[PDB]
RNA sequence: AAGGAGGUAAAAAUGGUAAAAAA
RNA sequence: CGUUAAGCGCGCCGCCUGGGGAGUACGGCCGCAAGGCUGAAACUCAAAGGAAUUGACGGGGGCCCGCACAAGCGGUGGAGCAUGUGGUUUAAUUCGAAGCAACGCGAAGAACCUUACCAGGCCUUGACAUGCUAGGGAACCCGGGUGAAAGCCUGGGGUGCCCCGCGAGGGGAGCCCUAGCACAGGUGCUGCAUGGCCGUCGUCAGCUCGUGCCGUGAGGUGUUGGGUUAAGUCCCGCAACGAGCGCAACCCCCGCCGUUAGUUGCCAGCGGUUCGGCCGGGCACUCUAACGGGACUGCCCGCGAAAGCGGGAGGAAGGAGGGGACGACGUCUGGUCAGCAUGGCCCUUACGGCCUGGGCGACACACGUGCUACAAUGCCCACUACAAAGCGAUGCCACCCGGCAACGGGGAGCUAAUCGCAAAAAGGUGGGCCCAGUUCGGAUUGGGGUCUGCAACCCGACCCCAUGAAGCCGGAAUCGCUAGUAAUCGCGGAUCAGCCAUGC
């Protein structure tokens, strides 16, 4: 399932330990860099497309 | 293979952020959340006149949007009864002070997003791919540009083999910086598939 | 003042190319329009030259030694090309001849040193 | 040797992949 | 091809007339035979061809480069443990990726969640949005039965607003209920229908434009030739002269200097001191983090026609200074419909949805990446040392205390260059072991403890004390690495209740 899953956590159930992050610009939990509330592919699509402040195509 | 966004590499002094506002560490998320939502529902509505850039500023209620349209004419509406509803909803789903500002760019055949917009939309209306698109690169270098390239990838005419038909005219120095390039990809949707329209346009040195 | 401005190696290569056009287009930097006829030395090499001229309908004067065909040329000169003194006589004469059409008669000077040494 | 060339030398344990078909 | 004509002309002979049928049938002459000479047709296809151009290709070769080899230092295979994997198996052990280009890879935190897999309970105009018909409820605050939980049957409250009211009433809206409907939804198939996005050949040096010339032309040329470089980098040649994307350069980190600037640093320079930057003071020095300059074979000498090479210096900086992002034209129907969108095919009270359980961790083996090791250049306990970077608000958590500890109770400061994570470790400085399945190595093993979390059986990390296997330095083979690189040693962040992180 997918659609119902985002709704599952979107409404906080019983135990604190049943929440799991969600890429609200793609829709998944795997590798969602919680800082941004974005998955990794959603992350890169945002930063790349210039729609993300503070970043930098880092070159350190 | 890749190419990488010239953009996601032009963020030196050649591409200043689309969204300019500082954020708190915690805050960051919800801010960008509402932000991307703004651009989002804006996209569906204020497309009508070519939505290129979407300049964003935020200080503290400072929700300043500098919508680079293409021609704000039949889009602000008579007396601003259309700018009205949009700023309205903007306020409806932004718990702060909204702004509109229809800053269209002087010239059409510049800033590749709207270039590729018309481009893909020609195929969206089934039209001649190579003919009218070669006419598009044409129009670019017929405006005063320095290098235009339009890659169009996908199911042309159906026929299994999704070619990547490509045209160009004028220098496109993608490894350079000062030179400055504008990149824009339109998301072309054939009634029978999704082909990707993409465009680079060159400008010049010194700047 | 493109001196202190712009990188140094940039200057360097520009100096190289400088002497590209300098060395290679030394005399030629005023050769404007169609140059009437040719003149040209040992008719073979300068018949890659005479080739291009022959196409341009630019009458061929040139100077010839034993090996190279004459007929491709319209105004042919037979004689030696080997030694400096050949073209010394012939050219110097020719030069204060075109300047006989002019004026000056300046002392016939060049060669002579390198003519044998 | 710089080359093109005319005569005499060396040089491969293995295999079957079909095909209607796109620009 | 060209005085040995395939050139210009003349004499004569044989011979040609689509490929295939076929030099075959029949017939005639021929031969000991094998066979020959002669020499057709029906039928059948619309092509068979000659050269010459481009490029892929090649179990041809020549040149070129590279940890390819050599040359050295440490390793995988050998044993135990970790994770990934085949296979194996179960009710389910959920899919994806496959020579290099999959195998500590999606997975950057699978107990239930996650979750797509199974057995079972159950809902289904659906956990989600969208609108209509006809009906009722105001929204909405609580509670009882039941049950593993979702779900299920009821009970207390309840009566905000528009119009017309000191009266009665209905209709209308957010607002929930039920039938019906239009519908949602499906991590079901299809990456051989696709976008996008990575791979990869490969930082390999490659792909071409312009006028001119050569070629009937396709096209070649430029780009094939030599020295040289990391380089299609540069020079020389040269029927070409150049020009663009590639390489480089403009971008960042790192090394030298400067100017702004001084709550980091400091007697460096002064006063005092609880002598501990601790109290005033100061910007010198570190630092911080900004704006430039500085290196180009520029100088000097010997060689080469130059491109370059040798030697020396000036300088923090030599001949591309070290690194990083940077990755063409193109191939490969690579990888991905299980991140997303997505053309189509498809189940629609079931392939949809919830819940509780169970698996993703299973075991007769096999395999890649890995941690530890097998020991005295070592193991062990004590004292002192120098790190850099990245963190921390309902989090960082110094402090006393209880506990040998795991951690717990009271408790400071902290939107941080000022507070804490935090002890860097190896180094060094003392004492123990005395060459041994050893104070080695802890693999595994039992009786107990701490912590998170509803919950720690499957299936959590961590503590204790008793257990203490294999392992004597690994055959075929095979990997890494050219400078602060290898080898060794510690440190943080990501996501995360926790943690299987020996991973990155």
């Amino acid at each position: 399932a997918r659609k119902a899953l985002i709704e599952k956590a979107k409404r906080t159930p019983k135990f604190k330990v049943r929440a799991y992050t969600r890429c609200v610009r793609c829709g998944r939990a795997r590798s969602v860099y919680r800082f941004f509330g974005l998955c990794r592919i959603c992350l890169r699509e945002l930063a790349h497309k210039g729609q993300l402040p503070g970043v930098r195509k880092a070159s350190w | 293979g890749n190419k990488i966004h010239p953009i996601g590499f032009r963020l030196g002094i050649t591409r200043d952020w689309e969204s300019r506002w500082y954020a708190g560490k915690k805050q960051y998320r919800h801010l960008l959340l509402e932000d991307q939502r703004i651009r989002g529902l804006l996209e569906k509505e204020l497309y009508s006149a070519g939505l290129a850039r979407v300049d964003i500023e935020r200080a503290a209620d400072n929700v300043a949007v500098t919508v680079h349209v293409a021609k704000p004419g039949v889009v602000i509406g008579r007396g601003g009864e259309r700018i009205r509803v949009l700023r309205e909803e903007l306020a409806k789903l932004t718990g702060k002070n909204v702004a509109l500002n229809v800053q269209e760019v002087q010239n059409p055949n510049l800033s590749a997003p709207l270039v590729a917009q018309r481009v893909a939309e020609q195929i969206e209306r089934r039209f001649a791919v190579r003919r009218a698109i070669k006419q598009a690169v044409q129009r670019v270098m017929e405006s005063g540009a320095k290098g235009a390239k339009v890659i169009v990838s996908g199911r042309i005419g159906g026929a299994e083999q999704a070619r990547t038909e490509w045209a160009a005219q004028g220098r496109v120095p993608l490894h350079t910086l000062r030179a400055n390039i504008d990149y824009g990809f339109a998301l072309a949707r054939t009634t029978y598939g999704v082909l990707g329209v993409k465009a680079y346009i060159f400008l010049g040195e010194v700047i | 003042p493109e001196i202190e401005e712009r990188p140094k190696k940039e200057q360097v290569r520009l100096k190289h190319e400088l002497e590209r056009l300098q060395k290679y287009l030394s005399g030629f930097r005023l050769l404007k329009r169609l140059p009437d006829a040719i003149f040209v030395v040992d008719p073979t090499k300068e018949a890659i030259a005479v080739r291009e001229a022959r196409k341009l309908f630019i009458p061929v004067i040139a100077l010839a030694d034993t090996d190279s065909d004459p007929d491709l040329v319209d105004y042919i000169i037979p004689g030696n090309d080997d030694a400096i003194r050949s073209i010394q006589l012939i050219l110097s004469r020719a030069v204060d001849l075109i300047i006989q059409a002019r004026g000056g008669v300046v002392e016939p000077s060049p060669s002579y040193a390198l003519v044998q040494e």
